[PDB]
């Protein structure tokens, strides 16, 4: 009958699904204050409260929308799907969880949105001109991962600013390279050439018609060219169904956020759109370069995957950069760039090899588990992602959604979405921690009986001023009667101690460090015994002193573990399979063996002696095995009969005894035949 | 903590020029005035020609708000041609970065540039402007004939700045010889005392300068960031240069002797772009006299516990050491791209606490991000990481936001009190703010009531309004007004006095006071100087016995207290603060006498004994016990009762039993307090007379070493009452024993021998187990059974050997394991057995002469096994037996024991004795 | 590209403020120098990338422009500020110079001082007689050389040149020479030089080789 | 200071070849870039060709391409020109000159080069006296036939000075013609001697005219 609620959520309504996802509350006088409260919904059911008044919500995994994946990226019309459940319902109880899983696909055929992005500093003019074959040649091969690639193109030269540029000392610098017999471009910080086009051939011709210009600061200003990128979505022409190939092209090392101090550039980044109707970055001259944390959000946020297409001798730091950067990949590009083509295409697998998943706007309440389903049925906890992909698999991601105590009663969206795809999983959470007679309640003074107090769930609730079992006894005074049962067995504390009886109900005056809950005041939310100067070593919770212990923990003070891998052999057994486990550690076996795994054991009888009850069983039909039914999971060495005990020479122990019979039947034991334990017995004792 | 963001001095200038880019304070020794400074880089000015030039404005702090230009020109570039700047004072950044000392102000503009005779290219060298007095000397050592990038060209001297203990200045010009960086080093009195206008080239005696380092530290920008200390030991400051992309973009700060420039430290940042070396910092944070570094890298990417990469923004802090060997902490900014490695700077000692310390700047946090800076005290250990109290902005961003903490300065008592304010620049709003500290103030307040214990019956108050009489009680308020450095002498307080705290919320109220006839009362208290505990008394009114019920419910009284601003504030707008440790509710609670004679005393009669339900403790085990505990109450009732019993650590509380209804359950704790241990259970406060609390208390006892032969629990029973407030001490033991059973076993490996060996025969002289007969292997283990181990027990083997004249039974080997030692009477192996590779019918050594065998047994724990293992040869010529045919044998061996040491040396100990028989069965 | 410079040719007067501009068929940024060229001396920069100034050029030459349009302004000229002006583009490949401004320093009218010279005994001696006649000290530089032998205009072997106007008295000076072959010379009697000139009515200076 | 000197110019025949050397002090010549610029008899100025500081860039006019060779001796401090195959076009006032970041900064004195079939011819110097009074009395030379220019004209060796008149030479059929004009004091003339100093490098030819009353 009384369980938890019956102490702790009578006070309350809200309180008692606050405390246990077990406990209901009647209402409509169904046990008018009857003797049990809270309890068990299974005790008040039976306890005359069976009609649905017993106000017990409960928690349900629900979708409100399904549509199937899709198995091709070409597969348009309907919208290709890459992910299966789309809108997920969530009603959760407090400290209560439901399951759900995500499917993602690494669909085939996805279309490839690329945008190739150069280093335009005079050492790339032959890059400009070897570049001349690509577009039609990258989306040539592209062709076999997918029908439908578009590929657009810009560059970036850095900051148009005093000591990036050369500062235009004089005018010389004002159109660069008048110091070698050449002509080279101005300093531009970030431009945009060519959108996303199909008409890929379109590359080709732009990249022909493009040229050079001069840099004395020998750092990049690659960072605010891929966040452009990355963010001016409007003019990449990046489309939502189709992946986002951020090409960074580049012969040196980047300028990074904060060295802008430099040109008085001191604006702090704020990760957005600055390229205007000249396809120019206008912010080149006033914003600061942006951080690894503006890069980091803005390409997760927004589906856009790096490639860095960088020659050998600066991968240190863009590899560093990436690490720095999750989602992106670095490769190493040839100084005529010939193979932007094969670097993007294994870029490409790379990047389809993994699948990773982040929830955006996730409360403070709400705990997200994951189980990720990385091979066959196997499943590795605390995984956001699996590695390891080809494009056409699948990854099964298994999802715990809990919460703690009561969140406002408020709708959430929690989108949880593989990064990379702009399909995503949106699950609408609520918390239904009311009780429905809670808010269809009219306390209105009156009511309660005779009195002037508060009503809800179906029984009347007096207040400080007015309490008593119903409506009495303000501040005791028609007190000093009633006597009731304020105390087990009737042994007449006034209240166990911390508490007095009133009217019917204990009332706790005690307001000191904590809560005091229930009838008779029975449960201290601050007394139990420390373990190394705290209740229970933090490894459990309290009530009424009691600690109830958490995951994987036992005893009183919650610090003896249920975990046996420090008490586990190394052949897998617990305790070698000879000892008790207690605490973590083993109690030793009466024959004397010793360690922390009854490793080693000097006195004891020898092998033969354990041995011989094996035999004794599996072929004699006799022993401790045969009548517990053990030895065929006992032993499970391999034992032949033989009709001779041979001189093999290696490590047979020559076993013997005594039987039921009469009869005297040796036996040897043969350890490590290739791993394994082998017994001969000789067929005719 | 005690930094008030309520009357700042708010100072700011002109739109768009970027006041707030660096700040300072002027001290000079002319005057009892200072000033602020406000570096305000793309200012316009007088200066003919030039546009945003900036500009460094001097502010008067005591109102008078106005900041005015420091007179360092008004002159427009200096020049060559007419019209033609030989240095370009135009979008050159002047107030980017300022410092000074004394009378002495040094502003920089790290954008200015030169044109050098030798050829037409502009140069970013970035130089200084000197203000002596009023003497103006241009500072700039940056300029030379090494006229570009490869040489100092490009130095951009100014994007930090300090000077060191004395005169020498250092000026930080990170775009050196190809960005690695330089730090500049001259004493300024050399600089103005050398100085010569019509030569922009002057170099200096005493001029130091990073040499020019390796194409391995391209871009690396040493001069980005600087500060000065006695790191180096003691004698002059040495300089702290922040290089942020040394190291491969991951930054580093060299420190380099001040006498010269040569690396001394080197200290490095853990990820790449976090920008370590933003800001140096340095200061003495433990009080030890010595400086450590503390350096800002504010795109510090940390980690979440999701393993999210979060912009904070991180303080790396070196803790200086005489070895010069650092230790190290971190600080990260909470929130993020609130990049709290912006800026450190000195808050000097902001309790006045005898610790120097810092504020550091989080620019870009806060919702509406307006910058947040980051006040804490230091701490002999480090410093302390949590924020007391943190200073905001309060603007809104114009476009961009104004970066609050960008730039900061301290450690400087602007007011006449000794505790020191921030600068907070705010370059994006065109704004600087000084944040005052105020004075603190630590309130000793106390509460007490005479007639603790009241007794409704002695009405002796009048009731002003009637002609009846009231039971009352005196009520006491004192206040201690104490406070160090710059405070009023009088401070006003302001406290409220409420009884029946508990019951006001809408219970009966059981007191009010005779004259307010209400539960309060309030005054505003003058408290003058320190120390002088004045005090109020009021009466208080216990309700009539007629009407209100309670009897045993305490009445409680509060005292609640605000400490006033405005009337305890000085003329500047400094308002004190009371100490953030102090509390402002203070209580005395008062009961109601109940019973307690015709004396009118409570007087306790307190009792306890003892029943042990288990009288033994096993040594070398948790052994439970339980101890039920008898408190009685043989007088008057008692006040807060408790069960306080003084346990050994030994002993671990387990709880008080709730598996015995016999038994009340009483709430109980477990603590250590100043040297003690112990287990407290809760009577119930409001103990009544005739009242029986018996409760069970749970102990598991280990205490396993060689320890006494009893274990001793110490019981009492107390209170907060007026009289016999302890009862008598009950002591009780609870014997501990040694228990070590030890089980003798063994076994002869195989049971039974037959006679019919195969190619068994008799040689005269046998060599090899083949002419000599079976190997038959005797185990004997003494194993230990009970949790008590043992020092000393000896193994006692008779092996048979000779019956009549046949030697039946060769011992081969001795196999002894564990702490085992045999000695033999008789010669062992006289056959000279090299084999290795490994009373007619009972043989026993009754009938066949034995072999005596006894092995020392030493030190065994629990569980372990001792054993003997006898092998040995069954010798063909004394089975075969030639007078008439054989007979079937048992040859026994007998192994007896005896345990006789215990590490246990004060209990009692009982030898272990037994003993076990090994016999082979020898049969046809 | 091509730098077309305006105007050709300047007369001002001391104390007058003039400019000079130069277009540029494309855009050439700031890439633009100005430069002075005095008479037998070598050209020297004034003003460099539009705007800049050098180091002993006084304030009075001021440039300006960007990309396509940049001029030269000198305010108030002096006596000294007579001479050449070119612009040069130094933005793309070959550099280029604009066709240049003649400046010339307006000042007081002067009739010029002739002087009519014989063919001496010694050119006479190899066949050959040339009549030279000098116009010094002269000024507006307009002015109408002719020759009359026996009355009759002569343009035939008639060579002028006059010399670059004066640093001290902005003035200018002329040579005419007429020359002839001795038998020639032989047939006529007079030779007169004839200079007309604002000022005045032509001067006029003969010799008779029959005296 | 700045000091730039250049040599080598003269009479060239068409089709022929000329090196043009110019000497350089006073600065890091390493350090600069330099130029060669021609004045042509029009007085335009043209840029003919460009050296790097360190002589690894060379840009050159694009109607002198292939013929010239504009190099440098950054030992010797010594700028060169080598042209070749030269045609009429190629007449100028050759001037060397160092740069500051496109303009040229500082310019040399010039070497004067003469491209044509013409010979050279040292010049008939002829006295310029009057005709069989008033305070002052002019008196002159004329210079008649030579080729290449220049000629240079000094009275009584650089003595007189003031009142002296030196005309532009005049081409006239491969021949060059100059005047001038020296105005004395009456009294001073014939009573003190006036002579013309006639220099013509070319044919190292120098003529001593001595002005005699007619």
């Amino acid at each position: 009958g009384p369980n938890i609620c019956t102490t702790r959520g009578v006070s309350s309504c809200q309180q008692c699904l606050a405390v246990s996802p077990m406990c209901a509350w009647c209402s409509d006088e169904a046990l008018p204050l009857g003797s049990p409260r809270c309890d068990l919904k299974e005790n008040l059911l039976k306890d005359n409260c069976a009609p649905e008044s017993i106000e017990f919500p409960v928690s349900e995994a629900r979708v409100l929308e399904d549509r199937p994946l899709s198995d091709k990226g070409s597969g348009d019309s309907s919208q290709v799907t890459q992910v299966s459940p789309q809108r997920i319902a969530l009603r959760l109880r407090p400290d209560d969880s439901k399951n759900f899983s995500i499917q993602v696909r690494q669909v085939e055929d996805y279309p490839v949105d690329i945008y190739y992005l150069m280093d335009l500093s005079y050492s790339m003019k032959d890059d400009l001109w070897s570049i001349q074959n690509l577009g039609t040649k990258l989306a040539t091969q592209m062709r076999k991962l997918t029908s439908n690639l578009r590929i657009g193109f810009g560059a970036f030269v850095d900051k148009p600013v005093s000591p990036y540029m050369y500062i235009s000392p004089p005018e010389a610098l004002e159109n660069p390279c008048y110091d070698m017999k050449t002509t080279c471009l101005p300093m531009f910080g970030y431009k945009h050439v060519l959108t996303l086009t199909d008409q890929v051939t379109r590359f080709n011709e732009e990249v022909k018609k493009q040229s050079v210009s001069r840099n004395r600061d020998a750092p990049e200003g690659g960072f605010d060219a891929i966040m452009q990128a990355t963010v001016c979505d409007e003019k990449i022409g990046w489309r939502n169904d189709a992946s986002h190939l951020l090409v960074f092209t580049t012969d040196a090392k980047t300028h990074i956020a904060l060295d802008g101090r430099l040109a008085g550039i001191v604006q702090p980044n704020d990760g957005q759109c600055h390229v205007g109707s000249d396809n120019h970055y206008s912010a080149s001259t006033t914003m600061d370069y942006p951080s690894l944390g503006l890069m980091t959000e803005k390409l997760s946020q927004k589906n856009i995957n790096l490639i860095f297409a960088v020659t050998e001798n600066v991968v240190n730091l863009y590899q560093n950069y990436s690490e720095l950067i999750p989602g992106t990949t670095v490769g190493v590009l040839s100084m005529d760039s010939s193979n932007v083509l094969q670097l993007i295409v294994d870029a490409y697998g790379k990047i389809r090899s993994k699948v990773e998943l982040e929830v955006r706007d996730l409360p403070e309440e709400l705990s997200l588990s994951f189980n990720a389903t990385c091979l066959n049925n196997e499943v590795i906890p605390g995984l956001k992602s699996c590695m390891g992909l080809k494009i056409g698999d699948t990854v099964s991601f298994s999802i715990e959604a809990k919460v703690r105590g009561c969140p406002q009663e408020k709708e959430k969206s929690f989108t949880i979405k593989p990064v990379g795809f702009k399909d995503s999983l949106i699950v609408q959470v609520t918390f239904d921690c009311d009780c429905a007679c809670q808010a269809q309640a009219e306390p209105n003074s009156h009511r309660c009986n005779n009195g002037n107090g508060t009503f809800e769930c179906g029984v009347c609730r007096c207040g400080p001023g007015w309490l008593g079992s119903q409506c009495e006894c303000s501040e005791e005074d028609y007190r000093p009667s009633q006597q009731d049962e304020c105390s087990p067995r009737e042994g007449q504390p006034v209240c166990s101690q911390r508490g007095e009886c009133l009217c019917g109900q204990c009332v706790c005056h005690s307001s000191d460090f904590g809560k005091i809950t229930g009838k008779y005041c029975e449960c201290d939310d601050f007394s139990c015994v420390r373990y190394k100067g705290e209740m229970c070593s933090g490894h459990g919770q309290c009530s009424c002193g009691d600690c109830l212990c958490d995951s994987d923990w036992t005893g009183y003070y919650c610090n003896c573990t249920t975990r046996t891998d420090t008490c586990m052999s190394s052949n897998g057994l617990l305790c070698s399979g000879r000892g008790k486990c207690e605490c973590g550690s083993c109690v030793c076996i009466q024959p004397g063996s010793y360690g922390d795994t009854c490793e080693k054991c000097p006195t004891c009888p020898d092998a033969c002696t354990f041995k011989k009850e094996c035999v004794e069983c599996k072929k004699f039909d006799r022993g401790a095995l045969h009548d517990e039914n053990t030895c065929n999971r006992y032993c499970r060495d391999e034992i032949e009969s033989v009709k001779e005990l041979k001189d093999t020479g290696k490590d047979a122990v020559n076993c013997t005894y005594k039987n039921e019979d009469d009869c005297v039947v040796r036996f040897q034991y043969y350890e490590d035949s290739s791993g394994k334990s082998i017994l001969y017995v000789v067929e005719e004792p | 903590f005690n930094l008030d963001v309520d009357s700042p001095a708010e100072y700011s200038g002109p739109e768009g020029s970027y006041f707030g880019f660096a700040v300072d304070f002027f001290v000079p020794s002319a005057s009892s005035r200072m000033f602020l400074l406000v570096g305000a880089p793309k200012a316009n000015t007088t200066q003919p020609g030039i546009v945003e030039g900036g500009q460094v404005l001097k502010c008067d702090w005591s109102s008078t708000r106005r900041c005015q230009p420091i007179e360092f020109d008004a002159t427009g570039n200096r020049d060559y041609a007419k019209d033609d700047p030989l240095e370009f004072k135009s979008h050159q950044w002047f107030g980017a970065s300022v410092r000074s000392k004394q009378d002495k102000i040094l502003a920089c503009a790290p954008l200015y540039h030169w044109r050098t005779e030798m050829k037409q290219e502009r140069e970013p060298v970035g130089t200084c402007f000197l203000q002596d007095g009023t003497k103006t000397v241009e500072y700039a050592p940056c300029r030379s004939q090494d006229i570009d990038a490869d040489g100092q060209g490009f130095c951009q001297g100014g994007f930090s700045i300090d000077f060191t203990k004395a005169d020498r200045v250092l000026l930080g010009g990170p775009g050196s010889f190809y960005w690695q960086g330089q730090l500049i080093s001259d004493q300024v009195a050399e600089i103005v005392s050398k100085y010569d206008p019509n030569v922009y080239s002057i170099k200096y005696n005493n001029q130091l300068a990073t040499r020019t380092a390796q194409a391995i530290f391209d871009d690396s920008y040493l001069g980005y960031s600087v500060a000065v200390g006695d790191f180096n030991g003691d004698g002059i400051d040495d300089f702290v240069s922040g290089v942020p992309r040394a190291a491969r973009t991951l930054g580093m700060v060299y420190i380099y002797d001040g006498k010269n420039m040569s690396s001394l430290y080197n200290f490095t940042g853990e990820q790449m772009a976090a920008y370590f070396g933003f800001s140096v910092a340095a200061t003495d944070i433990n009080g030890d006299d010595y400086a450590d570094v503390f350096i800002g890298a504010p795109l510090f990417m940390d980690r979440g516990s999701d393993g999210k990469l979060q912009e904070v923004g991180q303080v790396s802090v070196s803790l200086q050491r005489a070895s010069g060997d650092f230790q190290t902490t971190k600080l990260n900014g909470f929130e993020v791209f609130a990049r709290f490695g912006s800026a450190i700077a000195p808050l000097g000692d902001l309790d006045q606490d005898g610790f120097n310390d810092i504020a550091i700047a989080a620019p870009y946090g806060g919702e509406d991000k307006k910058g947040i800076v980051y006040i804490f005290n230091g701490r002999s250990t480090g410093l302390n990481a949590v924020p007391s109290q943190i200073l905001e902005g309060q603007w809104a961003a114009r476009s961009m936001p104004p970066s609050f903490g960008y730039s900061m300065k301290g450690a400087t008592d602007i007011d006449k009190n000794g505790y020191p304010d921030l600068i907070v620049g705010a370059f994006g709003v065109d704004r600087a703010i000084l944040y005052r500290a105020r004075p603190v103030i630590t309130v000793n307040a106390g509460l007490e009531v005479y007639p603790s214990i009241l007794n409704q019956d002695n009405k002796t108050c009048s009731l002003p309004g009637t002609a009846l009489k009231v039971s009352c009680f005196n009520v006491r308020f004192c206040l201690k007004a104490d406070g160090k450095g710059v405070l009023p002498r009088k401070l006003n307080f302001q406290v409220e006095l409420l009884l029946d705290k508990l019951k006001q919320k809408g219970a009966i109220r059981r007191a009010l006071f005779l004259y307010s006839r209400s539960p309060s009362h309030s005054k505003n208290m003058t408290i003058s100087r320190g120390g002088l505990m004045q005090c109020e008394e009021l009466i208080a009114y216990l309700r009539d016995e007629s009407e209100f019920r309670d009897k045993l419910t305490p009445i409680t009284i509060f005292m609640e207290y605000r400490l006033d601003y405005r009337t305890a504030a000085d003329t500047t707008g400094l308002q004190p603060i009371l100490n953030q440790f102090t509390p402002a509710n203070i209580s005395r609670q008062a009961h109601i006498l109940l019973d307690c004679g015709e004396d009118n005393v409570c007087k306790p009669k307190l009792e306890v004994s003892v029943d042990s339900d288990q009288k033994k403790i096993y040594i070398g085990d948790d052994n439970p016990l339980t101890l039920i505990v008898k408190a009685q109450n043989q007088g008057e009732g008692a006040y807060e009762a408790e069960l306080i019993v003084s346990i050994p650590l030994q002993a671990d509380f387990i709880g008080v039993v709730r598996n015995n209804e016999a038994l009340a359950r009483l709430s109980c704790a477990f603590k250590t307090e100043n040297q003690t241990r112990q287990v407290v259970c809760d009577l119930g406060n409001p103990m009544k007379a005739g009242t029986q609390l018996l409760a069970g208390l749970r102990f598991s006892v280990h205490q396993q070493s060689e320890m006494d032969t009893s274990v001793k629990f110490d019981l009492q029973i107390q209170s907060s009452n007026l009289f016999d407030k302890v009862s008598p001490v009950v002591s009780h033991k609870v014997d501990l024993a040694v228990l070590a059973a030890v089980e003798i076993r063994g076994v002869s490996s195989p049971d039974h021998i037959f006679l019919p060996i195969p190619n068994w025969e008799h040689k005269e002289n046998p060599e090899t187990e083949e002419d000599v007969g079976p190997v038959v292997q005797h185990i004997y283990e003494l194993r230990n059974n009970g949790p008590s181990s043992f020092s000393k027990a000896m193994l006692h083997l008779q092996w048979p050997y000779k019956y009549n004249n046949n030697t039946l039974l060769y011992i081969l080997h001795y196999d002894i394991d564990g702490p085992m030692n045999c000695t033999s009477d008789m010669e062992i192996n006289p056959l000279r057995i090299k084999i290795s590779s490994l009373d007619i019918h009972t043989l026993g050594c009754g009938v066949a002469q034995c072999l005596k065998i006894v092995c020392q047994v030493g030190r065994l724990d629990r569980g372990k096994s001792a054993i003997l293992y006898v092998k040995s040869l069954l010798w063909t010529e004394t089975f075969m037996n030639k007078e008439n045919q054989n007979h079937s044998y048992s040859l026994k061996s007998s192994a007896s024991f005896n345990v006789i040491e215990f590490p246990y040396k004060n209990l009692p100990i009982e030898d272990i004795t037994n003993s076990t028989l090994v016999t082979t069965n020898v049969t046809w | 590209l091509v730098m077309t410079q305006t105007p050709a040719t300047l007369s001002v007067t001391p104390g007058d403020s003039v400019s000079l501009s130069c277009r540029a068929s494309q855009s050439i940024s700031n890439h633009l120098h100005w430069y002075q060229q005095k008479s037998h001396e070598s050209p020297r920069l004034l003003i460099k990338y539009a705007s800049q100034s050098i180091s002993g050029i006084p304030s009075r030459f001021s440039g300006s422009g960007s990309g396509t349009d940049f001029t030269l302004s000198i305010n108030s000229v002096e006596t000294e500020d007579f001479g050449m002006y070119f612009c040069q583009q130094s933005n793309s490949w070959p550099h280029t110079f604009g066709g240049g401004t003649k400046l010339e320093i307006k000042r007081a009218d002067a009739a010029p001082t002739v002087s009519i010279f014989p063919p001496s005994s010694e050119q006479l001696t190899s066949g050959g007689a040339s009549v030279v006649c000098f116009l010094n000290n002269f000024y507006p530089k307009d002015i109408n050389v002719k020759w009359k032998i026996d009355g009759s205009e002569r343009q035939n072997g008639v060579l002028n040149s006059w010399t670059d106007q004066d640093s001290k008295d902005s003035t200018y000076s002329m040579s005419s020479t007429l020359t002839l072959t001795k038998d020639e010379y032989e047939r006529h009697n007079s030779y007169t030089c004839e200079a007309t000139h604002k000022t005045s009515s032509p001067i006029v200076k003969s010799f008779n080789r029959n005296e | 200071e700045v000091q730039l000197e250049e040599s080598g110019g003269g009479l060239v025949k068409p089709g022929g070849s000329l090196k043009l050397s110019c000497a350089a002090s006073g600065f890091a010549f390493s350090s600069y870039d330099m130029s060669w610029v021609r004045q042509i008899p029009e007085k335009r100025l043209e840029w003919v060709a460009k050296v790097s500081s360190g002589g690894g860039s060379t840009y050159y006019l694009d109607t002198v391409q292939g013929r010239f060779t504009i190099s440098r001796d950054n030992a010797k401090n010594t700028l060169y020109l080598q042209m070749s195959s030269l045609n009429s076009e190629d007449t100028a006032m050759y001037y060397c000159a160092r740069h500051n970041y496109g303009s040229f900064a500082y310019w040399g004195q010039g070497t004067l080069v003469t491209v044509s079939a013409a010979k050279t011819t040292p010049p008939s110097v002829y006295p310029l006296a009057p005709g069989s009074t008033n305070s002052m009395v002019t008196l002159g030379c004329l210079v008649k036939g030579y080729f290449p220019e220049p000629v240079t004209v000094t009275w009584n060796s650089g003595s007189l000075s003031s009142g002296v008149h030196t005309f532009p030479a005049v081409l006239q059929s491969d021949l060059y013609t100059l005047s001038s004009s020296v105005t004395v004091p009456s009294s001073t003339w014939p009573s003190e001697t006036v002579t013309c100093n006639v220099a013509h490098p070319a044919s190292s030819t120098k003529v001593d005219k001595k002005i005699v009353p007619r």
